[PDB]
């Protein structure tokens, strides 16, 4: 039933920029944080961006900070990722993640989990 | 806690605070000395050995010498389901037992399979969102039951004619009724106070015999 399925994967060349959506089918639960998480082939799950589910706060790992932005629709309880400047170190499975804790955005802790989408940045 | 009220000074010694980093995550239930009872969502994918169990605590912001702070020895969990919201109830085991005094008090559990009707006036608590941040000041608030845009699985809530209702960081908390620990907050729907959706909470007392067979 809980369900969080993305959206806007795909190639993009080296300073390109990318949008990526989790949509949480429909009203079932409100979840307080969204955010997305990325792994690349045998290395760990890295927290990349979150938000509260008012949107008054957000956070981003620092490898991200000022190239991405994080923002959330809670009348389509949406969140959406907008990638710029992008780098091949930022090629990896991007997975949208939902969590019911009032906990900080950054706290690896999330319970729920997209399938994942492949990002995948040139040289 | 959206649209409620401060509760007395430690009107509710039963009521928990459950801490990571020092800050309130959490609501909880003394059901025993040694034992409290959340929701287990509290604890999914959390590092359950830097959870402090706060006991007697009224104002979070203040320094209080009524608090009695354990650690979390064990989990107990029976069929907690996140993906279909099932089950969302856990009993954690303290380190220790708490002192038993006029701020921290065990709560009283229904009898086993004690369903109630809709109606019926409860009074909801915590420590969450006010709509304005984090409630520093325990909050409570009159909530009553109903049955429709609810499961068999749940105990769920409503305020009658205003914007009121549980929030993030109540999960966990009690749902009084009668005297009785009949609900342990788990979800809300269409954010919280949307006067759509009544609040979900785990219905403590379809799981009074396993409580019961692990606190004795
Ligand atoms: C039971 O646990 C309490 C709490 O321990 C703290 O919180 C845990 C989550 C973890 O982070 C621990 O490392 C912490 O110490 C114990 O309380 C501590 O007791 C010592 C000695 O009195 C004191 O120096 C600490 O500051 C206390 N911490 C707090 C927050 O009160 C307590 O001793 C444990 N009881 C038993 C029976 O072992
Ligand atoms: C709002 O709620 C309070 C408290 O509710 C009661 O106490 C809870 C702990 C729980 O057992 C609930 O199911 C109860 O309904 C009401 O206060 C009670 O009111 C009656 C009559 O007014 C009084 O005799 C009781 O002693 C009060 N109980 C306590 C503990 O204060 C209050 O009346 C409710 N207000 C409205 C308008 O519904």
């Amino acid at each position: 039933q809980v369900q969080l399925q993305e959206s806007g994967g795909g190639l993009v060349q080296a300073g390109g920029s990318l949008r990526l959506s989790c949509v949480v089918p429909g009203r079932t639960i409100s979840l307080y944080r969204m955010g997305w998480f990325r792994q690349a082939p045998g290395k760990e799950r890295e927290f990349v961006a979150g938000i509260n589910w008012s949107g008054d706060m957000t956070d981003y790992v620092d490898s991200v900070k000022g190239r991405f932005t994080i923002s959330r629709d809670n009348a389509k309880n949406t969140v959406y990722l907008e990638m710029n400047s992008l780098k091949p170190e930022d090629t990896a499975i991007y997975y949208c993640t939902a969590d019911p804790k009032l906990l900080p955005l950054a706290d690896s802790s999330y319970g729920y989990w997209g399938q994942g989408t492949q990002v995948t940045v040139s040289s | 806690i959206v649209g409620g009220r401060r509760a007395r000074p430690h009107a509710w010694p039963f009521m928990v605070s459950l801490q990571l980093r020092g800050g309130h995550f959490c609501g909880a239930t003394l059901i025993a000395p040694n034992f409290v009872m959340s929701a287990a969502h509290c604890v999914a994918n959390v590092n359950v050995r830097a959870v402090r169990v706060v006991l007697g605590a009224h104002n979070l912001s203040r320094r209080e010498p009524t608090r009695q702070v354990f650690a979390v020895q064990r989990i107990f969990e029976n069929g907690y389901d996140p993906v279909n919201l099932l089950n969302d109830i856990v009993i954690l085991q303290l380190n220790g037992s708490a002192t038993i005094n006029a701020n921290v008090q065990v709560a009283q559990l229904p009898a086993q399979g004690r369903r109630l009707g809709n109606g019926v006036q409860c009074l909801a608590m915590g420590w969450g969102l006010l709509g304005r941040g984090i409630a520093s000041v325990l909050q409570e608030l009159n909530v009553t039951v109903v049955t429709s845009l609810c499961r068999r699985s749940n105990v769920c809530t409503l305020v009658r004619g205003r914007q009121a209702g549980v929030c993030f960081g109540d999960s966990g908390s009690p749902l009084v009724c009668n005297g009785l620990i009949h609900g342990i907050a788990s979800f809300v729907r269409g954010g919280c106070a949307s006067g759509l959706y009544p609040d979900a909470f785990a219905p403590v007392a379809q799981f009074v015999n396993w409580i019961d067979s692990i606190i004795q």
